[PDB]
């Protein structure tokens, strides 16, 4: 619990995550506000996405509840920020750090998985009209994830 | 030798392999033919699930054996 | 005709058919002492057709040692006559009678016969008849810390279910030509060799859909084999398999035949040579009683012990038993012959009642046949146990003084316990404490806390409550009932209506906890258990945890400085389904039930809360516009529920229900099939709707269909309740209103700046001002599973079944829907009795202050298979700190309320450790990586002032200590764990 959360906070403190940046909200160790930078080789290039993490008591057992705050046009992310991620579902298995999660999420943002989508309309647009999906993603990441 | 891999939809794929070939090589061939990542390939023969790091001979796979390929759906 | 309002929790363990067959069985009980009354109580609560009692022996004072339906005013009256009146009140569906005399032929009137406190010759006489006429015969005996059970259900007993587990079912991936069946990815079937399975919905091999069971040959954790299916087909794909359970035939032996060659059941594998000893010992006890006018050996008497040992030798010689008699154990059985402990009686009563239910219902695997148990580890060793101390004193505690002595009775009488919860386990624990005389001395006291109220379904396993008590507080009723049982507990019991948690530390503070002697948990959630465990660890008090689940149960003991705490162990967590599965692609009824519950909450609960908050908070709109994740959704909900779709009558509610039916069961499915047509393929070329994904089909509203009508009625009723209108149930109005409905056109949409904020503002200003609506509120719907007139479970069932019809899932009934949606935990009275007995057997060890860890026993049991096991508690882990041995759990640092800098300097100079992180609660008080300015601002402050500043909340006047967690590094830079700090304010 508090000691694991702190070992991780110190790890991130020393080993620079570079792309990401996680830290406690105010002084509460069970509520973090993380930042993710849009991959260069993706429609979300040049974007800053804020995520809220709510560590659970059982942690490192139970999975960290992670929700997007910035609006994003992604097949696996809905309007409330929920993320369709496998690591948070049944591959969590306390063993990884809060830099693994953010790496996974950076790669999910790099390339979506439309075969098991969470937003069917966006997945349909991605599968059928790729160019329109790219334009919509760029518009959304320019309107919300910048400034 | 030659082997047959049956999919979930009833399709049969014929492969040219050797008894000494590793499971990884077979999964690579299946990815090359069908595009299925090895991590999502679950090959089963005679009620036993093929595991990475072993060879066909380890599973007593012989001439014209039949395997079954099921996908490991992600979330 | 089962009253599911009363047997709600029991039915999930037994079932409808089992209880229906059970309600037609008669049970006779011979002997009405503590064990007999316990068995009768459990049977009456279970729900058998009737119970008959036979015990013409007049009451005596010592009989009150474990008989809680006897009072000191009843001395000289037959036990059955005075016990029947009090037993008749437990359940109104189970008449209780009494018979003055027993004849052999009379036994033909009963389905089961239980015998206690009867000589061996009479038992043989009864069994010689009950065996050849196919009547279940159970014989139980309790002598001090020893117990015996014997079962005989006839030569041709038929056991339908042998383990009590639900049938195994799974989704198939492929079936080969050689019968090799395969499960889906990362799915374990759990089958065992020799099982039978039946297949359904198989494509390519229709022959396996007939339903004929087939053998199972497990070849691995993910695959098995069924044999040769060459004729039926070559290969099959997809389909669902379900295990088939076949009846078993068990043949028992009569008592006379099994005396010579018994078949034992071993409750513990550490002592496997004892049951052969007890088999001789109990027969010797019966012979001795027959040879001394039914007088058992006197407590701790050497002459009687020698005579009893001679009888044991004679019996062993007669039966050609090739076993060397252990003199010590046999003489121990002799000494405690007259003992009568409420804990042993409760344990054996639970076990025997379960056996009776097995005999009547032909379910679960019964004991076969002898079950000898002992808890001799509980015998005190720190007090004097001799003939002088164990002699009777002519009081109600003689049955216990004969085992523990007067000094241990004085030790018990001055206990100061704390019981958390007043549920089933709580009621049993209070009964045991009242019988044992706990806290009946000058310095004794008992405290019981519980914030819940009595409900109808609770009366099935909480015998301290009556139907007239429904709606009252549990703690007060329990305290009054136990005071009635033992008058000496008048004024020695305190009852609180406080929830044990962080908010109640003002009542259960340092002063309250420093006077206790032990804490006993009777809870049903992990949060409260963990909190109480942390409090006990901080205050160093013994803790007794116990839990039940259906027929399974466990009990654990936590001892300061000896064993690990409750929170040092983990249990499997609950399973929550992926959001993508629930939202769009369900394949099991659980997914549809979860979706229906979410729909209920989102339709009748959340919009009402938003509307109410808007009408109360003056600045709600501004806060929501930049706080909530979807302000547009909130504004739309407010508009729809205030102005746009505000019903003026019930007809508008019916129209709204029809519209919502179309919205959720006809239009969303059309949109989904537009996005992903049935013939679409994935990126790898495989069909999209294959395997875990089932292709849905839109539903067309048919009024004649039952499910559609149920959904319409439930939705309309809940909407009217939200708006406080007068609902109706006559189908005529529904059929009249729904006839004149024109569905608005719908065509799936393909999709294809800052003006959105302008639209949001335009919508916002269209809403009525809060001042125009004063005193107007909308009633939210708070989920309540136990009430059958609020339409909650009806709505959830209807919605779940309709969505199942969408995805071709097999619909469930209201029973399973209530079980799943309500998170109901199956419960039984027998399991509660057994766990209470085990906990009270551990309590005497705790009172005696035993030090060795091998003398305590954590217990686990499963009554569906007759499994009992006991294992020693795990010792608390040790560690090395500054070259000293430190207990990881039970050690702490005690420091004054010094400044943060002084604390760091103390840790540096004393322990030679550098403090790198210091936190309290959920706040980071100090970290080594913080900017120097912040530290320089925080360093010279006291700990209390620092905590107040960081947490932005003044310390309460009753707060007397602070618990701080500290992570520090050694001189070399290696992280070393240290115990927490207890700052004294
Ligand atoms: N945090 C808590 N503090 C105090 N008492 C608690 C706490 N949590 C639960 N309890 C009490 O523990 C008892 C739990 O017993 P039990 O589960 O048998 O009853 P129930 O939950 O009311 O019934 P059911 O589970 O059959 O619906 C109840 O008295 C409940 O009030
Ligand atoms: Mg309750
Ligand atoms: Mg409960």
């Amino acid at each position: 619990a508090l000691k694991r959360i702190n070992r991780e906070l110190a790890d991130l403190g020393k080993d620079p995550p570079s792309s990401s940046s996680a830290g406690p909200v105010g002084d509460d160790l069970f509520h973090w506000q993380a930042t993710i930078m849009g991959p260069a080789d993706s429609p979300y290039a040049g974007g800053v996405f804020f995520l809220s993490i709510h560590f659970p008591t059982d942690y490192p057992f139970k999975p960290p509840k992670v929700n997007f705050t910035t609006r994003i046009y992604h097949p696996n992310i809905n309007s409330n920020g929920s993320i369709c991620l496998d690591i948070l579902r049944d591959q969590w298995s306390p063993a990884l750090t809060i830099s693994k999660v953010l790496l996974s999420i950076s790669s999910l943002l790099t390339d979506p998985n439309p075969d098991d989508p969470l937003v069917p309309e966006i997945a349909h647009v991605y599968k059928t009209d790729r160019s329109r999906y790219e334009l919509s993603a760029r518009e959304w990441t320019r309107k919300y994830a910048i400034g | 030798m030659q082997i047959f891999v049956k999919t979930l939809t009833g399709k049969t794929i014929t492969l040219e392999v050797e008894s000494s070939d590793t499971i990884d090589n077979v999964k690579s061939k299946i990815q090359d033919k069908e595009g299925i990542p090895p991590d999502q390939q679950r090959l089963i023969f005679a009620g036993k699930q093929l595991e990475d790091g072993r060879t066909l001979s380890d599973y007593n796979i012989q001439k014209e054996s039949t395997l079954h390929l099921v996908l490991r759906l992600r979330g | 005709t089962i009253d599911e309002g009363l047997y709600s929790r029991q039915l999930y363990v037994l079932g409808h058919e089992a209880m229906k067959q059970m309600s037609q069985s008669n049970v006779l009980i011979i002997g009405c002492k503590g064990l007999g009354v316990e068995i009768a109580k459990n049977v009456c609560l279970a729900g058998v057709k009737s119970v008959t009692l036979y015990d013409p022996q007049p009451t005596r004072i010592e009989d009150l040692s474990s008989q809680y339906f006897l009072t000191e005013d009843d001395i000289g009256v037959p036990r059955a006559k005075v016990t029947v009146s009090k037993l008749a009140e437990l359940n109104q569906y189970v008449p209780v009678s009494v018979v003055d005399e027993l004849s052999t032929e009379y036994l033909k009137n009963f389905k089961c016969v239980v015998v206690t406190e009867t000589s061996l010759t009479k038992q043989l006489e009864i069994n010689d008849f009950t065996h050849k006429n196919h009547i279940a015969y159970i014989a139980a005996d309790s002598r001090g810390l020893f117990g015996s059970i014997f079962c005989d259900f006839g030569e041709n007993f038929i056991c339908t279910d042998t383990d009590g587990n639900e049938p195994l079912t799974g989704m198939i991936a492929s079936i080969t030509d050689d019968g090799v069946v395969t499960m889906l990815e990362e799915t374990r079937h759990g089958l065992e060799n020799g099982d039978f399975v039946k297949f359904t919905e198989v494509k390519g091999m229709p022959g396996l859909n007939d339903g004929t069971p087939r053998k199972v040959e497990v070849k691995g954790p993910y695959t098995f084999s069924i044999g040769s299916v060459k004729d039926l087909g070559s290969a099959g794909y997809n389909g669902v398999f379900t295990q088939v359970k076949v009846p078993t035939k068990i043949s028992f032996k009569s008592l006379r035949e099994s005396l010579k060659d018994p078949e034992y059941v071993y409750p513990d594998f550490g002592k496997m040579m004892r049951p052969p000893q007890y088999h001789i010992a109990f027969q010797a006890l019966s012979a001795f009683a027959d040879a001394h006018e039914g007088s058992l050996p006197r407590p701790r008497n050497d002459i009687d012990a020698a005579e009893f040992f001679e009888f044991c030798k004679k019996i062993a010689s007669t039966l050609q038993f090739d076993v060397e008699l252990d003199e010590k154990l046999i003489k121990e059985i002799s000494y405690q012959a007259r003992g009568d402990l409420v804990a042993m009686s409760a344990f054996l009563g639970g076990a025997v009642a379960q056996e009776v239910l097995k005999a009547t219902t032909s379910k679960f695997y019964p004991l076969k046949q002898y079950f000898y148990f002992d808890s001799l580890e509980s015998l005190p060793s720190s007090v004097t146990i001799s003939e002088e101390t164990c002699k009777p004193r002519g009081c109600r505690y003689d049955g216990q003084i004969a085992v523990f002595g007067s000094e241990f009775q004085e030790k018990i009488a001055s206990l100061s316990t704390f019981l958390v919860g007043a549920g089933a386990i709580g009621c049993e624990m209070l009964k045991n404490w009242a019988m044992m005389g706990v806290a009946t001395g000058e310095s004794g006291h008992i405290s019981v806390t519980d914030m819940d109220s009595i409900e109808k379904s609770n009366l099935n396993r909480q015998f301290l409550f009556r139907p007239r008590d429904v709606g009252k507080l549990k703690s007060e009723c329990a305290s009054t009932a136990v005071s009635i049982m033992n008058p000496s507990l008048t004024g020695k019991i305190t009852s609180y209506q406080e929830r044990v948690g962080p908010e109640s530390e003002g009542i259960f503070g340092d002063e309250f906890f420093e006077k206790l002697s032990l804490v006993t948990n009777a809870l049903d959630n992990v949060e409260a258990r963990m909190y109480v465990d942390r409090r006990c660890v901080f205050f160093e008090k013994p803790l007794l945890e116990s839990g039940t689940l259906g027929t399974k149960g466990n009990t654990q003991v936590v001892v300061p400085h000896l064993t690990e705490s409750y929170g040092s162990s983990q249990d499997p967590p609950e399973k929550s389904f992926p959001i993508c599965t629930l939202k769009n692609f369900p394949n099991r009824i659980e997914h549809t039930i979860a979706w229906a519950r979410d729909l209920f909450e989102g339709l009748f609960k959340q919009p009402i809360d938003n509307v109410n908050m808007y009408l109360s908070s003056p600045n709600f709109l501004e806060t929501s516009l930049k706080t909530s994740s979807n302000p547009r959704e909130v504004l739309e909900n407010i508009r729809d529920y205030l102005v746009t779709e505000k019903p003026l009558s019930f007809e508008e509610c019916i129209m709204w229900a029809r519209l919502q039916f179309d919205k959720f069961f006809n239009n969303n499915i059309q949109q989904l099939l537009f996005n992903f047509p049935k013939d679409s393929v994935t990126s790898t070329g495989q069909p999209f709707w294959s395997g875990p994904k089932r292709a849905p089909t839109p539903l067309s509203f048919d009024i004649h269909n039952r499910e559609h009508f149920d959904f319409i009625v439930a939705a309309a009723s809940l909407y009217a309740f939200n708006y406080g209108l007068k609902s109706e149930t006559d189908p005529a109005i529904y059929e009249r209103v729904l006839a004149g409905y024109n569905p608005p056109p719908f065509a799936p949409k393909s999709g294809i700046a800052n003006k959105d904020k302008q639209e949001l503002k335009s919508i916002a200003d269209s809403l009525p001002p809060p001042s125009s609506l004063v005193g107007f509120r909308l009633t939210p719907a708070e989920f309540e599973k136990d009430d059958d007139s609020n339409h909650h479970i009806d709505f959830i069932t209807a919605a779940s079944n309709l969505r199942a019809m969408n995805y071709d899932i097999t619909p469930a009934d209201r029973f399973k829907t209530k079980f799943v949606a309500g998170k109901i935990v199956p419960a039984m009275c027998t399991s509660t009795a057994v766990v209470s007995g085990l906990v009270c057997l551990e309590l005497v060890k705790l009172v005696d202050g035993k030090k060795k860890i091998e003398e305590y026993k954590n217990g686990f049991f499963n009554l569906a298979i007759g499994l009992f096991t006991f294992s020693d508690p795990i010792a608390s882990p040790k560690m090395k700190v500054n070259g000293k041995e430190i207990d990881k759990i039970w050690d702490r640092y005690n420091l004054p309320d010094c400044t943060l800098q002084e604390l760091i300097d103390y840790f540096q100079k004393e322990e030679g450790l550098e403090v790198t992180m210091l936190s309290s609660g959920v706040s980071l008080l100090y970290a080594n990586f913080q900017p120097p300015k912040k530290l320089a601002e925080r360093l010279p402050l006291k700990i209390s002032e620092l905590v107040e500043q960081i947490t932005k909340k003044k310390l309460e006047p009753f707060r007397k200590h602070l618990v701080l967690e500290i992570c520090c590094d050694d001189a070399n830079g290696e992280d070393v764990e240290v115990p927490f700090i207890c700052i004294k304010l």
